[PDB]
């Protein structure tokens, strides 16, 4: 069914399926210990993780795939999908990240805990890149759904994955156009943008070595889910 | 036995 | 800057002259691998495709126009990343098996006699056969190898690194015209390959982590040159 | 480095 939308109707059914912006647990006392930042990050996380996963079900021909295949695409895809979300909405946040309305750090913040600045760093430089491109939200969430799609798909049905994965690159095209691009503008374009993907896949695999980290270090207890999208990755 | 696995299939 | 004013075929021209040779293991064929023997012929045949591939990227039109560290920098970011592209063009024509030299073609059975490299393998050979699926020419790989070169590490300068970026992506459009393709098949091939780049990402990523296992494992001593590209990544 | 001198050349 996702073969046979328009354009301007893949757009407006990503655009519905939208996740909500969630807070972050309240008054928490600034300043943060390590402990207190990964308690509230983890408790965030998990949370946006149950929404992605309704998300996901809701991105055209993704609910066309055997369950097997939904699991593995999100085992692989999960946290490229968070990170791409936080830079998202911390465009209009130049220097800091909004991990919710309620809590935005700068990356003096993120040395709170041991080895996150780094990672922070990378997030903050991508939200620099998406602001320098001016990223439109219609472009994002043609973004978000190929990575969910293409992410796992080497590790595997997928000719289908391949037909949904062309029907978005020929939506972001359509949008190029009719932001009046010309035509070298807009391969120029979608190459910019699908290679930042690539920054978004390295990222999530510095974010997971270190997950793997903290949770070794057991500073504080992830979540069920969090362990079970982690230990995919092994 | 997966969480995801349940929360896929709602 | 001189490779902003190249023509896209003289684009190409360059790229395709630039490349690096296809080195031979040393090994001998009557005897199976241990764990530390195949070890061994892998690191002495990465290290001297390194030296190779550092210059190989002096001739990457733009990239001598760089300053030093900036030189250092991409290159520290995507070494893996393009022995790896390198390894399984080679292995295109060799469906199931990964052809690191003329004289060592490998099964992923053989990846099983080091320890953790059998994951990195099976991705190998899976990207491997996207590529034999899609057709990939040579001019369209040597445009690939670039990108990655420019683009992984892009973390002004950048202004230009980005302006030569934009060149490959119009040499890469020029040479599917040429093939005959659509406009829309253009635009759908170049979304195909460029995320492509980003399973390459992944298996830089988890190709590293695991050499920084086996140095710590001491199985066999790494080069010189290999440490430092290695811990580069720290 | 080594990478710095072979850059070099
Ligand atoms: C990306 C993200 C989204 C979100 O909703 C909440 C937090 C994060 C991030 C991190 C994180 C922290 C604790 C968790 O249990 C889960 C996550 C994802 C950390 C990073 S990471 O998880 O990708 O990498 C690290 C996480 C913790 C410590 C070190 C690295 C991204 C942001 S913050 O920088
Ligand atoms: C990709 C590659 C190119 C090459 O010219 C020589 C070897 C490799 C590969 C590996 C490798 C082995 C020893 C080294 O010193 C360096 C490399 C790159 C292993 C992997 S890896 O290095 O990316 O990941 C691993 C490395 C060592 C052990 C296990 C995995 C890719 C191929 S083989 O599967």
């Amino acid at each position: 069914l996702a073969l046979s939308l328009t354009a301007d109707q893949m757009v407006s059914a990503l655009l519905d399926a939208e996740p909500p912006i969630l807070y972050s647990e309240y008054d928490p006392t600034r300043p943060f210990s390590e402990a207190s930042m990964m308690g509230l990050l983890t408790n965030l996380a998990d949370r946006e993780l149950v929404h992605m996963i309704n998300w996901a079900k809701r991105v055209p021909g993704f609910v066309d795939l055997t369950l097997h295949d939904q699991v593995h695409l999100l085992e692989c895809a999960w946290l490229e999908i968070l990170m791409i979300g936080l830079v998202w909405r911390s465009m209009e946040h130049p220097g800091k990240l909004l991990f919710a309305p309620n809590l935005l750090l700068d990356r003096n913040q993120g040395k709170c805990v041991e080895g996150m600045v780094e990672i922070f760093d990378m997030l903050l430089a991508t939200s620099s890149r998406f602001r320098m491109m001016n990223l439109q939200g219609e472009e994002f969430v043609c973004l978000k759904s190929i990575i969910l799609l293409n992410s796992g798909v080497y590790t595997f049905e997928k000719d289908h994955i391949h037909r949904v994965l062309d029907k978005i690159t020929d939506t972001l095209i359509h949008l190029m156009a009719k932001a009046g691009l010309t035509l070298q503008q807009q391969h120029q374009r979608l190459a910019q943008l699908l290679l930042i993907l690539s920054h978004i896949r390295h990222m999530s695999n510095k974010g997971m070595e270190h997950l793997y980290s903290m949770k070794c270090k057991n500073v504080v207890p992830l979540s069920d889910l969090l362990l079970e999208m982690l230990d995919a990755h092994r | 036995h997966k969480i995801l696995h349940r929360l896929l299939q709602d």
